[PDB]
């Protein structure tokens, strides 16, 4: 059984910071790149960030670039997202995922966590 | 950044009806498009990859095709369990993007 | 399931002959004491920056490998298949089945040579740099049943193919194997009087190895 479990959500003030984590199990975590995807209430899906398998190369959406940092610890099978200078617009349910991608990550399987809610108020 | 558009934003259909959803890219993304199905309170499920390749476990009533900028998602015979919001996603280049989402209801 | 590549996956980094010398090189190597995935069989795996593959299965069990992206008729794919007398390597827009493929249109590359494959452990390293698909290999006897062997053995260049395609995913063709991944690491390689690598230090493993690399000594 493959699982992805997000945690570290909650309520923060504007201008504050929050760090999310995703515990991975059931698959070879350290062989796949990982993504963060968020979905605001009543809105569609938005891609946030991507990190390679060694944690070496990192990519961000223009809307979060410079404010969000993506990282991973392959000894703990855990993916992290550090969010600084959080805005009201950043209120969303955050998911960790392994998105099927024949060009960049090389993942042949598609996995998602249940998601965790981050509220800025 | 590649802009993704979908049409219709919402459609009503009965059981047995044929449902077609259009997805258009502002740039030529070849055949690097994913289709997702999301139900309320749940994470998105992948149905189609590489524009037209079906995922394992996905019912044969689902299909898709297209190349370049114009892609189509089709349900040949809508079932009661197919009521969901459908998204298209490009992975031709980073950043990756999702379309607006098309809501299918009865 | 995981196993410990204690000192496995080291290959000759170039074609320069060296002897009685310690040489420091920056290249893609399997990190020492890394976690290697232990497979039983047969999923499609990511290729990443290069792959370390090892098995103790017979040549009539592991037939070869497929490397590519979409692994279908939409793109060029690299097919490496061994048989009783030869090995055939082709690059085509293959449509794979489930004897391996139903069609092979738009072929751009073909190469034929001699076969690539108490037990006998076979180790391979697959790299894809600047259009060249580089394969290294070693064949050694083994007396282990549930893990990788301890000790050092360097892999030699087997073939260098000017295929000119991108590889992001691969799958093993079966009729029990290990898969690891290469990373940019600094190694200190020890060449004996015959130009054979007999040892190595991973300079980013621990404080002791760092000291050994700094002083260029084992
Ligand atoms: C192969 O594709 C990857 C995609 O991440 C790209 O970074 C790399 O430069 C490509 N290699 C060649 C030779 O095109
Ligand atoms: C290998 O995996 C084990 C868990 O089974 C972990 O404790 C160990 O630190 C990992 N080693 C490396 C190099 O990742
Ligand atoms: C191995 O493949 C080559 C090339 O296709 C073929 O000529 C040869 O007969 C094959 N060997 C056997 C035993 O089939
Ligand atoms: C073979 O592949 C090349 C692309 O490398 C393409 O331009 C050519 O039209 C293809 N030939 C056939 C018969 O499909
Ligand atoms: C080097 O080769 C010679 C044979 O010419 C052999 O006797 C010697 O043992 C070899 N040295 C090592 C370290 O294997």
């Amino acid at each position: 059984e493959v699982q992805l479990v997000e945690s570290g959500g909650g309520v923060v003030q504007p201008g504050g910071s929050l760090r999310l984590s995703c515990a991975a199990s059931g698959f070879t975590f350290n062989s796949y790149g990982m993504h963060w995807v968020r979905q605001a209430p009543g809105k569609g899906l938005e891609w946030v960030a991507f990190i390679r398998y060694d944690g070496g190369n990192k990519y961000y959406a223009d809307s979060v670039k410079g404010r969000f940092t993506i990282s991973r610890d392959n000894s703990k099978n855990t993916l992290y997202l550090q969010m600084k200078s959080l805005r009201a617009e950043d209120t969303a349910v955050y998911y960790c995922a392994n998105l099927k991608d024949s060009r960049y990550s090389g993942s042949y399987y598609d996995y998602w966590g249940q998601g965790t809610l981050v509220t800025v108020s | 950044v590649i802009w993704m558009t979908q049409s219709p934003s919402s459609l009503s259909a009965s059981v047995g009806d044929r449902v077609t959803i259009t997805c258009q890219a502002s740039q030529d993304i070849r055949f690097y498009l994913n289709w997702y199905q999301q139900k309320p309170g749940k994470a998105p499920k992948l149905l189609i990859s590489d524009a037209s390749n079906m995922e394992t476990g996905v019912p044969s009533r689902f299909s898709g095709s297209g190349s370049g900028t114009d892609f189509t998602f089709t349900i040949s015979s809508l079932q009661p369990e197919d009521i969901a919001t459908y998204y298209c996603q490009q992975y031709d280049n980073l950043p990756f993007t999702f379309g607006p989402g098309t809501k299918v209801d009865f | 399931a995981y196993t410990n590549s204690f000192t496995r996956g080291v290959y000759y980094p170039d074609k320069v002959f060296r002897s009685s010398v310690l040489h420091s090189t920056q290249d893609l190597f399997l990190p020492f004491f890394s976690n290697v995935t232990w497979f039983h069989a047969n999923p499609v795996l990511p290729f990443n920056d290069g792959v370390y593959f090892a098995s103790t299965e017979k040549s009539n069990i592991i037939r070869g490998w497929i490397f590519g992206t979409t692994l279908d008729s939409k793109t060029q794919s690299l097919l490496i298949v061994n048989n009783a007398t030869n090995v055939v390597i082709k690059v085509c827009e293959f449509q794979f089945c489930n004897r391996v493929y139903s069609s092979a249109n738009n072929c751009t590359f073909e190469y034929v040579s001699q076969p690539f494959l108490f037990k006998n452990l076979r180790e391979f390293v697959f790299k894809n740099i600047d259009g060249y698909f580089k394969i290294y290999s070693k064949h050694t006897p083994i007396n282990l049943v549930r893990d990788l062997p301890q000790g050092f053995s360097a892999l030699e260049p087997l073939v260098d193919l000017p295929i000119g395609i991108n590889i992001t995913r691969f799958q093993t063709l079966l009729a029990a194997y290990y898969v690891g991944y290469l990373q940019p690491r600094t190694f200190l390689l020890k060449y004996n009087e015959n130009g054979t690598i007999t040892d190595a230090v991973d300079c980013a493993l621990d404080p002791l190895s760092e000291t050994k690399c700094t002083l260029k000594s084992f």
